RNA sequence: AACGAUAAAAGAAGUGAGAAUCUUCUUCGCCGUAAGGACAAGGGUUCCUGGGGAAGGGUCGUCCGCCCAGGGAAAGUCGGGACCUAAGGUGAGGCCGAACGGCGCAGCCGAUGGACAGCAGGUCAAGAUUCCUGCACCGAUCAUGUGGAGUGAUGGAGGGACGCAUUACGCUAUCCAAUGCCAAGCUAUGGCUAUGCUGGUUGGUACGCUCAAGGGCGAUCGGGUCAGAAAAUCUACCGGUCACAUGCCUCAGACGUAUCGGGAGCUUCCUCGGAAGCGAAGUUGGAAACGCGACGGUGCCAAGAAAAGCUUCUAAACGUUGAAACAUGAUUGCCCGUACCGCAAACCGACACAGGUGUCCGAGUGUCAAUGCACUAAGGCGCGCGAGAGAACCCUCGUUAAGGAACUUUGCAAUCUCACCCCGUAACUUCGGAAGAAGGGGUCCCCACGCUUCGCGUGGGGCGCAGUGAAUAGGCCCAGGCGACUGUUUACCAAAAUCACAGCACUCUGCCAACACGAACAGUGGACGUAUAGGGUGUGACGCCUGCCCGGUGCCGGAAGGUCAAGUGGAGCGGUGCAAGCUGCGAAAUGAAGCCCCGGUGAACGGCGGCCGUAACUAUAACGGUCCUAAGGUAGCGAAAUUCCUUGUCGGGUAAGUUCCGACCUGCACGAAAGGCGUAACGAUCUGGGCGCUGUCUCAACGAGGGACUCGGUGAAAUU
RNA sequence: CCCCCGUGACAGGGGGCGGAGGACCGAACCGGUGCCUGCUGAAACAGUCUCGGAUGAGUUGUGUUUAGGAGUGAAAAGCU
RNA sequence: GAAACGAUGACUGAAUCCGCGCGGACCACCGCGCAAGGCUAAAUACUCCCAGUGACCGAUAGCGCAUAGUACCGUGAGGG
């Protein structure tokens, strides 16, 4: 059946995108929380 | 007066179609319609809001004038008249000697090639435009403003009728469709005549369809849902409320008022609509 | 245990340390509106070449979508951008808000849409509307000529500009036929010796007085200021005028000619088999699109985007001996996308997983038609354990004496039925229907005759058990309950009598409407709607109807009075100081809405009920009916989806009937929009009965296939 | 719509033609009725057979909006 | 609470030297005080980083890491 994963380039850039992400003060923390676990992966435009 | 259909599918006896055969076949003015996209009734923040639209027939807008002040003095023929879909009246279509094509709400009779003049010089006959102090008492009229020059607000859906009770102050005692009694400015514009359609009360739905062609989604029974849905929801059964038939937010309904209690324009309403 | 669909394999040959698994050959089998082909999304080197073999592969591998290396992807014309706007997202100014922030006009971003110049071929081991060949096209800049006075925006107008169903005429893609044309060779096994057999049979471009259906069509003058902010040869009005049949215009496509390709194959060389060279024919007849002519015709109501490019007109401007416009020539041509998988072993499913994934293409024969069914072409594949056995038992199938629902909770299951033609067809009804009701017949081959052909009718003849000869392919009826109906629902135990529904009623709402989302005097929905509209509530086609009770509760309305908070008013009481004074508490009268109270209100919430007497041991099946709260059941219905007593009582059907039907009325505990009683029709609803048919059964057999068993290979699990 | 037949106060009725429909049989597609299989599965919901819808209240791609006492819901406390 | 005092949201709003504000209702007296105008180092907090030390740990310990926020899981936040 049908299942919850159906990739889309276009989704998940504009969803979890770095642009989409600084465009908020709650995502702006995100990127500032994450730079500081040393994550390899700021953000799915690092994909 | 209206089309009937033989009982060859079920749901084709009881439904109706009004008649078409008075409307001038004609697509509307490319320098009139607007595009009407649809709502769900949902607003700028998204939520639902107005419960139950959606669905129906696309719909492009037909700008109306209604405030014929622009062309008061000149008058206009009666090009033609078509079918609008967003109101309840058929509309008609104007040719100014001046060169300008407007459009009005289409009154009850008026035919296609009759000509119509707007300004307070005026005959009280079907179409012309005046203001209400000079049209004569008791007369049949509709297009009826709040404000001068604001634009028509009052009597405007299909077969429906303003009678004037008569002059009196600035203002102009008024009968309005619900039966109530208004006052009106006297220098508020008017246009002389029963509304038009007229039969349209009459059609029948027939099949569900209908509705949603007229998008419009069924409409839930609180007495279906749960608890935790609305205010006449659960029980073991059909049930019958347990209590003051009330609305989904739970203000009662069923004979409660709801007009504002103190409000401006209550010294203009001189009789209750009852 | 299992090795992932029961579509299927066999031999030879090669290779190799090793082969059931790799390579080649010959066959066999399976898909063929697909299991073939082409895009999109996604994936990311998986493509090609050469090598490799630890692990990955459910066995094995010498092989691979795995591992290593190197190659491979080419665009002015296809798709995106340097153009356009939709929903939506944004958004200086501007509107709101403890903060972060929420809105928000223009403008802007935003394809899933508008716009827009290139076709036919060839070939890498791997690219191709990109490269190569052949001939076109587009804008831009310049030069030479035709120049010889206009160019026309950031504003105007035209235009772009749009639905559903159905359908006439012409054509193409494309497929069929043939003693048309062309090429090849053969004679099989009894015959054929070609009139047999196999294969092929025109794509682009240009021109052409050839053919051509269909499709597009007003012109101009003048007037009116007031319309397009203004302007205006443009647009819209009004008026005048112009030979209706049409011509004016276009040419899908056809024919012809010429030319550029392609073309069955032929040849030659040769290196687990490719390289180059060459090249025949082009018919007549028929079918035919959802494609093209096309923005066609007709009908319908639910009434079917925007903006730019495009055409037209002025403003301003610079010009008016270089203005547009044209012709030829030269020049120029950005950015990203193109490999490969792409209904799947390369995407989503932890797997090389029986699932899921949007669009296009999708041949032939047979069959009323078809994207159905059978077989098949092209193409693709035999599903990455194998071999034997031929027990129980299990799964999926074939048939089954006599009987035929005796099975069972229930005909659950399985059978019967099955397409097309003709004949024929009930109660009942809203006159549409029920209806394919029911039921009966026909169906194949040859020949002649007739007719409108692919075909059919008629007659006669023929063969078999049987002629929709195989596959696709309704079992029917009688009678209840519920819901009118098509629809909808619990992803993953309920599809229904649930919900929705058209119709009906109550009520609110006069527009900054009620109502609703909101930090909010923002903004927004309602609605660019206006009481024939909008919200909320209940009922649920249709028909006949929809009774009694306003005491309690809630709503609408009333008002003498009793009322009631802050406050207004402080009579009066105390504190302190020697005192002017400062100061603690504080009564009347007055004082809003609201409650008390009066009336109204049921398609408002609701109510329409307690009960009187029996022979004997502190007691069971059965009883006829008077009637307290505001009232105490009008119709219709009743042992009911409602009945405790209960298998009520009678009748029906049955050999026998706790179920079903009808009637009865003693309704524990029906009843009128929580609708009452009916209702044709509709139902993967529920219930009872019948006909037919059957392994459901008496009662099980025989058969088949897939496991289970045996051998070689890989080898889990819960539990303990 | 075109011809034809009927006049008790009567719609009607026949023929041509037209091509309507929450019409019908049925594939794609959408759906999940019933039985069996499957139940350390081929699969964390399926398979074969059977069945429902199949011009509509239809199915579907893309872009986008709505959310946690909140959304959304032809209403199952379903779905998020 | 007998509730002083500061503090503002609403309404209202005086004296400037014999004047003003306090001293826990309130008055007298006795005491302390010069509001409505601004800046100010030092002692104090912390520890990403650096150095020294340790009756701290030595590979299941010690940071999650003898290094990695990697592999891996998740649409994501995030986990690891
Ligand atoms: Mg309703
Ligand atoms: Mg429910
Ligand atoms: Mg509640
Ligand atoms: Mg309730
Ligand atoms: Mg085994
Ligand atoms: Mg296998
Ligand atoms: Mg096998
Ligand atoms: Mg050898
Ligand atoms: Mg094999
Ligand atoms: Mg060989
Ligand atoms: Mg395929
Ligand atoms: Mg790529
Ligand atoms: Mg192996
Ligand atoms: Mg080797
Ligand atoms: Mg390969
Ligand atoms: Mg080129
Ligand atoms: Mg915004
Ligand atoms: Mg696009
Ligand atoms: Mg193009
Ligand atoms: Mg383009
Ligand atoms: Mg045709
Ligand atoms: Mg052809
Ligand atoms: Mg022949
Ligand atoms: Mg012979
Ligand atoms: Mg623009
Ligand atoms: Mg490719
Ligand atoms: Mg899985
Ligand atoms: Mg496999
Ligand atoms: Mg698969
Ligand atoms: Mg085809
Ligand atoms: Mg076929
Ligand atoms: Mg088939
Ligand atoms: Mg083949
Ligand atoms: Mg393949
Ligand atoms: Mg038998
Ligand atoms: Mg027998
Ligand atoms: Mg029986
Ligand atoms: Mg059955
Ligand atoms: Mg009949
Ligand atoms: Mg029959
Ligand atoms: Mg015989
Ligand atoms: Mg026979
Ligand atoms: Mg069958
Ligand atoms: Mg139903
Ligand atoms: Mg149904
Ligand atoms: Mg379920
Ligand atoms: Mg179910
Ligand atoms: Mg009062
Ligand atoms: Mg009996
Ligand atoms: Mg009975
Ligand atoms: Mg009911
Ligand atoms: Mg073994
Ligand atoms: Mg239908
Ligand atoms: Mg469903
Ligand atoms: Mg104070
Ligand atoms: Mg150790």
């Amino acid at each position: 059946m049908k299942r919850t994963y159906q990739p889309n380039n276009r989704k998940r850039a504009k969803t979890h995108g770095f642009r989409a992400r600084m465009k908020t003060k709650s995502g702006r923390n995100i990127l500032a929380r994450r730079r500081a676990k040393g994550r390899h992966q700021l953000t799915v435009s690092d994909e | 007066a209206v089309k009937k259909y033989k009982p060859y599918t079920p749901s084709r006896r009881q439904m109706t179609t009004a008649d078409f055969s008075g409307l001038a076949k004609k697509r509307p003015e490319k320098a009139l319609t607007e595009a009407l996209p649809k709502t769900g009734g949902r607003n700028n923040r998204g939520r639902i809001t107005s419960r139950f639209i959606g669905g129906g027939h696309k719909r492009l807008y037909r700008i109306i004038d209604f405030k014929r002040r622009d062309k008061s003095g000149v008058n206009a023929k009666v090009a033609a008249i078509e079918y609008d879909p967003n109101r309840s009246a058929r509309i008609a279509l104007l040719h100014y000697a001046d060169g300008e094509k407007r459009y009005i709400l289409a009154p009850e009779g008026l035919t296609v090639g009759a000509t119509v003049n707007a300004g307070p010089e005026a005959e009280p006959k079907l179409g012309n435009a005046l203001p209400l102090r000079f049209v004569p008492v008791g007369a049949v009229v509709h297009a009826l403003e709040l404000v001068p020059g604001k634009g028509a607000q009052l009597a405007r859906s299909a077969g429906t009728s303003v009678q004037v009770q008569g002059k009196e102050s600035d203002y102009v005692i008024v009968r309005l469709p619900s039966g109530e009694l208004r006052r009106v400015h006297s220098e508020c514009y008017a246009t002389i005549g029963a509304v038009g359609n007229a039969e349209h009360k009459n059609i029948v739905l027939g099949k569900a369809g209908r509705s949603r062609w007229l998008g419009r989604k069924p409409h839930q029974r609180g007495s279906a849902m749960n608890p935790v849905d609305h205010p006449h929801g659960g029980g073991e059964g059909r049930t019958g409320a347990g209590r003051v038939p009330v609305t989904p937010w739970g203000k009662p309904t069923k004979g409660l008022k709801t007009r504002r209690k103190r409000k401006t324009s209550d010294r203009f309403l001189v009789t209750r609509r009852k």
